[PDB]
């Protein structure tokens, strides 16, 4: 009984990922988001314990949903005749990074470090479980404004990850590597870390880097804001044109620009109250 | 200007 067990309230948004309502569990006023996916607009499809077809975001949220991180937890979900329902978190107060960034410039590098920091985190979560995102943008953070915390979310271009070259990619062009613009193939690790460095540059510059296949695959990096010599480095790092030329998740934390990141309660405290 | 982009 989904309609006897959660109070719906406005829609929060919609689009590629399908359509999402700010919601209310009945049991104990936990706030939730209920997101709505039609079954005849699924791509990719997996398979539960059970042996029961979900789509293949459900299959991924259930493997990182377990304790606490930097990702967006599934409470439950629901088979409907024509979709699926996912009860989701919903931090409150919440604002997605896209808009955090439009509404404040460029960021300050303190800032942009403890989220930079935080997102490693959560990707690293992510991939200790078996799953890559594949869509790792500022639209896909959603920021705990009261916490300081920041929360990954829009699994549904993601896959197991695999150590062999991916064919398929369903994620946001621009946050695309240079070998998927090329070659239509790519690794899971280098990829992810081409898109951290292009949401790195977002945060320091307020907009990212590349709006079209050219600059992608041109391997020219210009700096629109005053960026510090270490972030820069970072950045071009990430963004190496050569898949293994780009560091790994340990090399990117243990870079000069990563050190003494603030806690997130710091970081709300100073950068969000 | 800046703007979002769709995925797929
Ligand atoms: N796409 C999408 N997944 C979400 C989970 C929680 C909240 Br709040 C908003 C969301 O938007």
């Amino acid at each position: 009984p989904l309609e006897s067990q959660y109070q719906v309230g406005p829609l929060l948004g919609s689009g590629g990922f399908g359509s999402v309502y700010s919601g209310i569990r009945v049991s104990d006023n936990l706030p939730v988001a209920i997101k709505h996916v039609e079954k005849d607009r699924i791509s990719d499809w997996g398979e539960l314990p059970n042996g029961t077809r979900v789509p293949m975001e459900v299959v991924l949220l259930k493997k990182v949903s377990s304790g606490f991180s930097g990702v967006i937890r599934l409470l439950d979900w629901f088979e409907r005749p024509d979709s699926f329902v996912l009860i989701l978190e919903r931090p409150e107060p919440v604002q997605d990074l896209f808009d955090f960034i439009t509404e404040r410039g460029a960021l300050q590098e303190e800032l942009a470090r403890s989220f930079f920091w935080q997102v490693l985190e959560a990707v690293r979560h992510c991939h200790n479980c078996g799953v890559l995102h594949r869509d790792i943008k500022d639209e896909n953070i959603l920021i705990d404004l009261n916490r300081g915390e920041l929360k990954l979310i829009d699994f549904g271009s993601g896959a197991l990850l695999k150590d062999t070259v991916y064919t398929d990619f369903d994620g946001t062009r621009v946050y695309s590597p240079p070998e998927w613009i090329r070659y239509h193939r790519y690794h899971g690790r280098s990829a992810a870390v081409w898109s951290l460095g292009i949401l790195l540059y977002d945060m320091v510059c307020g907009d990212i880097p590349f709006e079209h296949d050219e600059e992608i695959i041109g391997g020219q990096v210009f700096f629109r804001q005053r960026v510090s010599s270490e972030c820069q480095h970072l950045i071009r790092w990430c963004l190496a044109l050569r898949p293994s030329d780009r560091p790994t998740f340990e090399e990117i934390q243990n870079h000069p620009w990563m050190q003494d990141v603030l806690l997130p309660q710091e970081t709300a405290e100073i950068h969000l109250h | 200007k800046r703007r979002r982009h769709p995925s797929g």
